DNA sequence: TTTTTTT
């Protein structure tokens, strides 16, 4: 039926949460169903085009207080039954995209749309602005981590070179350890050039 | 269920840490210029947790803004509604509430309401069997302990009695039993948090 | 000595408690989780327990089979301290053992290395059946009524003459209700042929397991197992013993997608040039033939299965003829999640015991040389790949392969026959050996996967195209004898060439390659 | 004792808690008088389900799955002495009375981890009550058991009676009876053994191999003895599903006498059986409404039509085979004269088609739509297997294909492939509906054929009969010959590509468009 | 004691005669597998002279029994045909 | 296959390993050397086939091919 | 989302273990941060600055736990040992708690995470030896959680009462409790009319 | 249950049996004939969301539900066996959600009762499974095969804090 | 032992 489509669409929404529930690391999101999301399209506009027949038909007045009534009321249903499908399948893929911006941007462009390109680009620069502003002294992008460690050595899993510090430029040499604050530290683990000494 | 956002406090929090921040970079520049740095660390370390403290706080806030927008747009549209939104929010987050919410009812217009039908097409109506608009559950419950009477005066708190074994308590109801019960001072318990708000309100009790 | 092993049974225990890995108990923390899982046993490292307390290992090496008893008492003991609340007995618990040390060749084993822990390897030959072995019972003395209980460790007890409350030469009679049993099974393990000595055959050893020790391997695995060389003597040379190993342990050397895994299944289904991938990866070293490769991945995507509402039932597989087809049979076997290559000697029969046909269920199940073999003629065949099924009958539901060079022609759903570059990079390979691209396992995995998750269905586009189809080529035929099983093995073709794709329903796409593949035939 | 005391106590409380487990002890009674008067007595045998028993006291249903030697025979005792209390006894015959007759317990129902199968069994269902189901497998012949060697003293005037017990017929462990006839009495008179006044129930005891099915790849499936007395013996035969509520027991020595030196052997385990029950996985069910509904559809104005039009709905083209099949399902009236002579109650239809001509495909649609129905293929199908089987056993005779289900019709798939010497056993079975091998096995089951022409496409210059493989007496010894055969045309050819597309389209309940399934 | 070792200008020099091989049985069969056995043959011969490399020498000779192996197929039909085709191909050297 | 208990005996092609193994009579033998030589097991023969046949059990004559002088595989006389 | 899906119901071991270290703790310095009449300076904008800067030598001294372990880091400080952190107090409330199945023993409700922070860093601080410290820690866990499950088998919709039981614990309970008692007062709701 | 939940829209898709308590033309889709006017005590499986809505509205209501084999007294006295060996999972992934859906639409104390015993029971198995924690096993995998995909859910959020929290012990 | 007959 109708609700079939925005069925499986939900099934697929239910697979992805279960799959980003299931690994911490996000990893790069399925490609968004376009041949379901139009597919529901195209069911809800011929939906349409027989909600505005049956409008006909009570123009027309056969059992227009009864049968049409009910006809309505359950095109009316299977579009609502869609467009909550629909709508639970994108607020689960942009939140989704919301967390990979907390992740990555505040610190896989096939797989969205790209109006999901473009909000979350609209996202990474409303994390920038509210960053960019009033309670611009604490990242607000930093790791939500406590600061369990207030020193922690640090050396390189990767060798990209110089790197920037409060006061200092460290080399990061293959395999080139070090001892400074875990708060300096932070931004360079982030980048993932430097892993656990 | 958000809490009102006490503005005052939050606002003598940041100066606090900015003058910190302030002091911290005085230092620095002296040091660069007794001379011990271990103050120094202590200080950025308070620093740190304290606005790690905050940026959570704030974070957890905006959640629950953006899973009750439609519920905050109906109820900055309720003149009927006790709490004014500026009241429960900050100013930034009245503004990212309301930009947030224009966002996405552009971006869920543009999508799917233009097909709709514009008896159907509102993204807020309570028209549709499940309630478009979402509110904090009132009654999901929430491990609370009993803080005790803000007053150091166990007799001072009215809803402070002496229950059995001489044993401070207060009397609390769960509206879906009709059960009245009563929760010792002190002690956790785990309650309906629309029973535990009053409570909360009182700051007899807080939550776990 | 029953103080000494009462306390041997405190020193197992208080080890138990005050032995931490990592300054955690294991040993309290693995009982627990087996009381947990309910489960009444407890497996123990060697290597942990002996790694510094060498004085339990040494007393347990100088009496293993007694010792044992008392480290499971032990292990109950702590058990009921550790789950059963005082001031508010359990089932006894099998202690498992791991030696962690060097093997011994079956064959090495001797007279002296009986009464001793052993640790070797080699392939079970068969499993017994379980045998209750009674734990406990409770003997009644006939002639003075009274009853008597008895406990029986299954290590290395007879039932007392006298009747103690004496009125009996015999009187104690067992009361099978109040007796409490554990499953024992036997177990025959033949030893590794490697070591067998060269132009001998395996030699083969009586074990047996207990409780959870049963049922912990199948037969004709090859496995590792731990326990004490043992002697008994069967009821059926002079003073000769039969040799036995009481197992301790054992370790099979033999030895559903995660958020990750099926997310590659998905990339695969994914890929449009799916199908074409797979016919290429097949017979890689082969040049052209592009049909035969394109015929095989339909065979091993195999027709939709379905069963009619009156009990007719469609064919749920396709079958491909041939007239190097032995490397593609040998790739196929391989592909294919169930498959059986042989050249028809099985000297079982293809479909029949048990043949290579109703052994393969689903999948493709292929011949090296069909037409060559004549053992389980074609009669028998014909019926099992058209009707799936063979006064005896077997399931036949396997796609059907025939490597070669009629009614089984009229049975088969296609059929076939049978570069100097391709040669030069053959022969480069060979020598370099001598001197799209998908893994083979991951193929499978994902024809299997495809097999399970879509069945696809004709839609109504491809319908009327086969209808037209099927309609024109009976008016050329006419005209100049293709036959409505042929035109169900293209219906068949359709469904398995959409159902790489996963697609709810076939395509005239589908239809056309379909035929174009019949034309062929 | 005194626990089997409250134990009985217990089960007349229950009893009187379900006021229909008492009502049918009484009934099984009433009814036995009323037989006995008439002439077809009920034995003495009662089920209940075990959430009723729960329901009575959940402590005393647990304490019968966990001890049914101490529960399960206290619960019997209460339950015949209701009975007896119950039941008029009018007229008791001293064998009878000699007999004694418990009152048999069985739970039905609700079995949960009770409920069992023979790999799944373990030893801790040992001594506990349980229900296993598993293929029957090597069933033992009904041997009759002794309740009591009832003797008399010679010149005594009393009948001295002796007791015996059996540890896999009694849930409780007991010292052996010495199952030996008194040579003399306690009296010291010499001692005859009374027949008649001797009790002998039948015993069986039959193995239940697992379900193939559960079996495990590369294992057997295990195979555990189930005790049967009474009626339950008998109950199931080997090749047939069953499931019987019956208590695992330990059993035997198992390595622990002196006498077993190797001690490797365990003990003998072996179900006792309060119940077996046979298990269809069939035959049809009527009720009232269904039989008003059938009335209404006699009623109709063509009711073979309307049946004939249901049977193989999906079926395209064979609507009058279909009419024809509905006719054999009758099967006309079986007359057995005076004379001896007989009518047959079957009715043999034939029809000739080429290959993919779903005449085969009817066949089998008739073969599903049949209550009991025997399938065979000509290629496959030998006439004299068809008339009768031999086993090599000395050699024990088996029903031909034919011969079994001898009342119910046989589809027969290239049946013209089928050899002319087939069909002359076939005809045996066709007319005389008996079959002389020199044993001799009734053959009066209907003939539904699925044939191909010769030729293998059938001819309208050739005679029906000349395609047909089969010779004009055996057209003749069939009561129907059709020639159903596929053929090409335009409009037909679109509504059968249509009903090939339907059955496609067609979408089981729980699957959806995309999933597969399981006027 | 001796492990031949395929030389591999030889082994060029054969894998062109491999070629001319299977095209010349198609003319009048080689495989793959035939070459192989004159890598094989070759690492025979060197071991008919105890030489742990084999020769050039040994390769040819190899390709000369491959290329008999071939001729005695079908003696009658394809031997003469072969043969005048393979004088050349037989021995590289 | 005998009784020892069952025991097991290897057979000839097995026991000739990395030794040229011999055949004659090139038809069950042949079904060992031909599966043996497309496996690669005989149980792998793991030794060279050297073949004494004579051509169809008879003198030899020129006209035949030798694969009707002997039944064999194609792939068998290329191997 | 901001709030990572596990946090959404209960505080992590490592939130459970900030809060305890936001606890103070006592503590033997070992500079004489106070100077006498005859310098940097804390200036904690949290935490009372004093006591630190009033720290001499061998003085002790409480100072919330996450200061106490940094500077513990170092030489200069050496933790005090809680007094129910010591073998008698622990032998004592594993008395209480066998004495009283149903009453768990009154652990701080950071007892556990105390404890194992403390054989972490604080073990060589224990005048008692540690061994015997963590053996009766483990003991007493144990009987909690036999209790905790006597408990989880006598849950009720309305309410439950957990006096002495640990933080961690509570923690740790949070999600399958919670949950259970959600899912019984949905049946018990719709069961009401 | 929220309007957004893929599981609630799945239990709402389910389909169960009713009989018709009105003739309807036009409605031939629902019976899945094109032209064929819906007819009263026509009995036809309709999706839990449609169907309850029909069994709500009508006066005499449009459609009243059937009973599911689901809800059979046979699958009921087989929980009363035993609640862990019966596959929930097997009669439906949501069944304890059409189960709630179930009581809601007809109050059944007894239903409700029944069902949270065999929720505290599996629970109780699931906790038991979710402590036992790595230092698939058969046990365990034949248990999430009769487990729900809900319980499955609870069982995987449970089991992975006591995973992390073993972690977290266990290494610094 | 000797038919009987299935492999």
């Amino acid at each position: 039926m109708y609700g079939d489509l925005g069925n499986k669409l939900v099934l697929e929404a239910k697979r992805t949460k279960q799959l980003y529930a299931r690994s911490n690391q996000d990893v790069n999101l399925p490609m968004y169903h376009e041949d379901i999301i139009r597919n529901i399209l195209k069911e809800v506009s011929n939906l349409r085009k027989n909600t505005e027949y049956l409008k006909e038909q009570q123009q027309l007045g056969m059992l227009d207080d009864k049968v049409a009534k009910c006809q309505y009321f359950v095109t009316l249903l299977c579009m609502e039954r869609n467009k909550r499908c629909l709508l639970a399948y994108q607020r689960l893929r942009t939140d989704i995209l919301d967390s990979m911006a907390w992740n990555n941007n505040g610190l896989d462009t096939n797989n969205l749309s790209h109006q999901e390109q473009e909000y979350l680009k609209e996202y990474c620069d409303l994390i920038t602005d509210l960053k960019s502003g009033d309670l611009v002294d604490i990242d607000l992008s930093g790791s939500l981590v406590p600061p369990s460690d207030v020193f922690i050595d640090v050396r390189v899993l990767k060798d990209a070179g110089e790197i920037q510090t409060e006061y200092g430029v460290f080399n990061l040499i293959k395999d080139s350890q070090f001892f400074v604050r875990q708060s300096d530290v932070e931004r360079l683990i982030q980048q993932g050039y430097l892993q656990k000494i | 269920e958000l809490l009102p956002y006490p503005h005052q406090l939050m606002k003598r929090l940041l100066n606090r840490i900015s003058m910190q921040s302030q002091l911290i970079e005085n230092i620095s520049m002296g040091f660069l210029d007794n001379e011990s740095k271990l103050p120094l660390l202590c200080m950025e370390t308070e620093l740190e947790r304290l606005k790690f403290v905050i940026r959570s706080y704030i974070r957890c806030r905006l959640s629950k803004i953006d899973k009750f927008s439609l519920y905050l747009r109906q109820l900055n549209e309720d003149e009927n509604s006790l709490i004014s939104l500026t009241d429960l929010l900050s100013k930034d987050e009245i503004k990212y509430h309301d930009t947030h919410s224009l966002i996405w009812l552009k971006l869920v217009n543009d999508s799917i309401l233009k097909y709709m039908p514009e008896e159907l097409q509102a993204i807020n109506d309570t028209e549709g069997s499940v309630n478009m608009i979402d509110e904090p559950d009132w009654n999901k419950f929430v491990f609370i302990h009993v803080n005790g009477p803000p007053d150091g005066k166990w007799n001072e708190d009215p809803l402070l009695q002496e229950n059995e074994f001489g044993k401070p308590c207060y009397t609390v109801t769960i509206p879906d039993l009709k059960e009245e019960v009563e929760l010792t001072i002190g002690s956790i318990y785990v309650m309906r948090y629309e029973v535990i708000r009053d409570l909360l309100r009182d700051d007899k009790v807080a939550l776990i | 000595n029953d103080d000494d092993n009462t306390e041997i049974i405190k020193s197992f225990k208080n080890f138990i408690l005050e032995f931490r890995l990592d300054s955690q108990f294991i040993y309290r923390d693995q009982l627990r989780n087996n009381i947990l899982v309910k489960n009444y046993s407890l497996t123990v490292n060697m290597e942990h327990l002996i790694g510094y307390n060498e004085d339990i290992y040494k007393k347990l090496s100088d009496e293993p089979s007694d010792i044992i008893p008392l480290f499971e008492t032990a292990i109950t003991q702590v058990a009921k301290r550790i789950s059963i609340l005082s001031r508010a007995s359990l089932p006894t618990f099998q202690l498992i053992l791991n030696s962690n040390a060097n093997q011994i060749p079956l064959r090495d084993l001797d007279s002296e290395h009986v009464s001793k822990i052993v640790r070797l390897s080699g392939i079970i030959i068969s499993t017994s059946v379980l045998s209750s072995r009674a734990t406990y019972l409770s003997i009644m003395c006939r002639n003075c009524r009274h009853t008597t209980s008895i406990t029986i460790n299954n290590f290395n007890v007879s039932l007392p003459r006298s009747c103690l409350s004496n009125c009996g030469p015999d009187p104690y009679i067992i009361i099978h209700e109040s007796s409490k049993f554990i499953d024992q099974q036997f177990l025959k393990l033949q030893e590794i042929p490697e070591l067998v000595p060269v132009g001998e055959m395996p030699r083969n050893l009586t074990m047996t397991c207990d409780r959870y020790l049963t049922n912990k391997v199948i037969p004709g695995t090859r496995v590792t197992i731990v326990g004490i060389y043992s002697i008994y003597n069967s009821k059926n040379g002079v003073a000769i013993r039969t040799p036995y190993i009481k197992i301790l342990g054992i370790q099979s050397d033999v030895e559903m997608f995660t958020e990750e895994e099926e997310e590659e299944f998905l990339q695969l289904s994914r890929n449009p040039k799916l199908y074409e991938i797979l016919t290429n990866s097949i017979a890689p070293s082969i040049f052209g033939n592009e049909d035969i490769k394109k015929a095989i991945v339909c065979l091993l995507m195999g027709g939709s299965k379905k069963i009619l509402p009156d009990g007719m039932r469609l064919r749920g597989d396709i079958n491909v003829l041939l007239l190097a087809k032995s490397q593609l049979l040998k790739f196929v076997e391989k592909v294919s999640p169930i498959a059986v290559y042989t050249s028809g000697k099985g000297a079982a029969g293809l479909t029949a015991e048990g043949g290579a046909m109703v052994l393969a269920d689903g999948g493709v199940v292929c011949i090296d040389e069909f037409d060559k073999m004549r053992d389980e003629d074609r009669v028998a065949i014909h019926e099992a790949m058209e009707q799936q099924t063979i006064t005896t009958v077997l399931n036949s539901r396997t796609s059907v392969l025939a490597a070669a060079n009629t009614t089984i022609l009229s049975r088969f759903d296609m059929i076939f026959i049978v570069n100097e570059e391709r040669d030069i990079s053959i022969a480069n390979h060979v020598i370099n050996i001598h001197t799209s691209e998908i893994s083979i396992e991951k193929m499978k995995r994902y024809i299997t996967y495809c097999r399970l998750k879509c069945a696809p269905r004709l839609s109504p586009q491809a319908a009327e195209k086969l209808s037209s189809n099927f309609v024109t080529i009976r008016k050329q035929l006419l005209i100049n004898p293709i036959t409505i099983r042929q035109l169900e093995a293209i219906i068949r073709i359709t469904e398995s060439l959409a159902k790489l794709e996963l697609s709810p329903i076939a395509q005239e796409r589908h239809v056309d390659e379909a035929i174009r593949l019949f034309q062929a035939s | 004792d005194a626990v089997f005391g409250d134990r009985v106590r217990r089960f007349q409380e229950f009893l009187d808690t379900f006021t229909s487990y008492r009502d049918s002890v009484r009934s099984i009674q009433v009814y036995n008088s009323n037989n006995a008067a008439n002439y077809n007595i009920l034995p003495h045998r009662i089920i209940i389900s075990l959430d009723d028993l729960r329901e009575f006291d959940r402590s005393f249903w647990s304490g019968i799955l966990v001890e049914p030697a101490y529960f399960i025979p206290p619960a019997e005792k209460a339950l015949t002495d209701l009975a007896d209390s119950m039941d008029d006894v009018p007229h008791p015959n001293a064998s009878a009375v000699s007999s004694r007759h418990p009152w048999k317990l069985s739970f039905k129902g609700s079995f949960g981890a009770h409920a069992l199968s023979p790999r799944t069994l373990t030893a801790q269902h040992l001594n506990k009550l349980v229900s296993v189901e598993g293929i029957v497998t090597k069933t033992s012949l009904v041997r009759p058991k002794l309740i009591r060697s009832v003797h008399y003293a010679a010149k005594t005037g009393r009948f001295h009676y002796r007791d015996y017990t059996d540890a896999t017929t009694t849930l409780t462990t007991r010292i052996p009876t010495p199952a030996i006839y008194p040579t003399e009495d306690t009296e010291g008179n010499k001692l005859t053994t009374e027949y008649g006044y001797s009790t002998f129930i039948d015993h069986q005891r039959i193995t239940v191999q697992e379900m193939p099915e559960m079996a495990p790849a590369g294992q057997l499936p295990r195979s555990i003895d189930v005790i049967l007395d009474d009626d339950l013996v008998d109950k199931t035969k080997p090749g047939d599903r069953v499931n019987v509520v019956g208590v695992f027991k330990s059993l035997g020595a198992g390595g622990m006498n002196q006498s077993n030196s190797n001690t490797l052997i365990g003990f003998k385990t072996l179900i006792l059986g309060n119940t077996v029950y046979p298990l269809h996985a069939a035959r049809q069910m009527l009720t009232d409404f269904d039989i008003r509904n059938i009335n209404k559809l006699s009623k109709k104005k063509d009711i073979f039509d309307i049946l004939s039009q249901s049977l193989a709905p999906s079926i395209y083209g064979h609507d009058h085979i279909k009419k024809a099949i509905l006719l054999m399902l009758m099967g006309g009236v079986e007359k057995n004269l005076e004379n001896g002579s007989h009518l047959r109650g079957d009715i043999n239809i034939l029809m000739v088609g080429d290959p993919s001509t779903a005449k085969s495909q009817l066949l089998r649609f008739v073969l599903n739509t049949a209550s009991l129905a025997i399938a065979t293929t000509g290629r496959g199908s030998s006439g004299v297997g068809l008339t009768a089987a031999v086993t090599t056993d000395e050699r024990r005779l088996e029903a031909g294909a034919m011969v079994l289900a001898d009342r119910g019709v046989v589809c027969i798939d290239e049946f013209d492939k089928m050899t002319d010497v087939d069909r002359v056993a076939i005809h045996e079975v066709m007319e005389q509906q008996t079959v002389t091998i020199h044993t001799t096995l009734n053959a009066r089951c209907s003939v539904i054929a699925a044939a191909n022409p010769v030729f293998g496409q059938y001819d309208v210059n050739r005679d029906p009969h000349q395609n047909i493989a089969l010779p004009d007496s055996l057209l003749s010894r069939f009561d129907l010959l059709f020639v159903v055969t596929d053929d090409i045309n335009e409009i037909r050819d679109r509504s059968i590509s249509e009903h090939v597309l339907r059955t496609h389209r067609y979408l089981p309940p729980g699957y959806l468009e995309g999933e597969p399934v399981r006027p | 004691k001796i492990y031949p070792k395929l030389h591999q200008m030889d082994m060029d020099k054969v894998s062109r005669v491999y070629a001319d091989l299977r095209r010349e049985s198609i003319s009048t069969p080689i495989t793959v597998r035939h070459l192989e056995s004159i890598l094989r043959i070759a690492e025979s011969f060197a071991k008919m002279r105890l030489s742990e490399f084999v020769s050039s020498y040994d390769l040819d000779r190899a390709i000369k029994v491959v290329v008999d192996s071939f001729v005695d197929a079908q003696k009658v039909s394809v031997r003469r045909q072969l043969r005048r085709s393979f004088a050349i191909y037989t021995l590289g050297h | 296959v005998r009784k020892d208990e069952w025991t097991l005996e290897g057979g000839a092609l097995v026991l000739a390993d990395k030794g040229v193994c011999l055949i004659d009579e090139f038809d069950q033998d042949r079904t060992s050397i031909h599966e043996a030589m497309e496996q690669q097991s005989i149980l792998q023969a793991r030794c060279s086939i050297i073949a004494a046949a004579n051509p169809n059990g008879g003198r030899y004559n020129s006209t035949l091919p030798l694969a009707q002088n002997v039944s064999l595989t194609e792939p068998i006389l290329s191997r | 989302m901001s709030l990572p899906a596990h946090l959404q119901q209960t505080f992590s071991p490592e939130e459970i273990q900030f809060i305890v270290e936001n606890e103070p703790i006592k503590i033997f310095p070992r500079i004489t941060t106070r100077q006498k009449i005859r310098h940097t300076r804390w200036q904690l904008i949290t935490t009372d600055d004093k006591a630190l800067n009033n720290m001499v030598a061998m003085r002790s001294t409480e100072v919330v736990l996450w200061i106490a372990l940094l500077l513990k880091q170092q030489s200069k400080c050496s933790i005090v040992a809680p007094q129910w952190l010591t073998t008698k107090e622990l032998d004592r409330k594993i008395q209480y708690e066998k004495t009283h199945p149903d009453r768990f023993s009154e652990l701080p409700w950071n007892w556990l995470v105390l404890a194992r922070i403390l054989f972490n860093k604080a073990k060589d601080d224990f005048h008692d030896p540690i061994h015997e410290l963590r053996g009766k820690i483990q003991d007493l866990r144990e009987i909690r959680q036999i209790k905790v499950l006597k408990g989880l088998k006598y849950l009720n919709e309305s309410h439950l009462q957990l006096d002495n039981l640990s933080l961690l614990e509570i923690n740790e309970l949070r999600p399958f409790i919670t949950e259970i008692m959600d899912k019984l007062r949905e049946i018990h709701t719709a069961s009401l009319t | 249950m929220g309007y957004y939940d893929i599981d609630d829209v799945l239990a709402d898709g389910t389909e169960f049996p009713c009989k018709f308590q009105y003739d309807i033309p036009g409605l031939g889709y629902l019976e899945n004939n094109p032209g064929r006017p819906i007819t009263k005590n026509t009995k036809l499986s309709l999706p839990l969301w449609l169907a309850r809505i029909l069994a709500i509205v009508g006066p005499v209501p449009f459609v009243e539900l059937l009973p599911p084999d689901m809800f059979s007294t046979k699958v009921m006295n087989a929980i009363k066996t035993d609640p862990v060996a019966l596959d929930l999972h097997s009669i439906n992934s949501h069944f304890f959600s059409l189960a709630i859906k179930w009581i809601m639409l007809f109050s059944e104390k007894e239903l409700a009762n029944v069902v949270s015993e065999l929720l505290l029971q599996r629970a109780q198995e699931l906790n038991h499974h979710a402590s036992s924690l790595s230092i698939t096993n058969i046990a365990t995998s034949t248990f999430l095969l009769k487990l729900e995909e809900m319980e499955k859910e609870i069982y995987k959020k449970s089991h992975e804090s006591y995973k992390d929290t073993k972690r977290w012990m266990f290494k610094k």
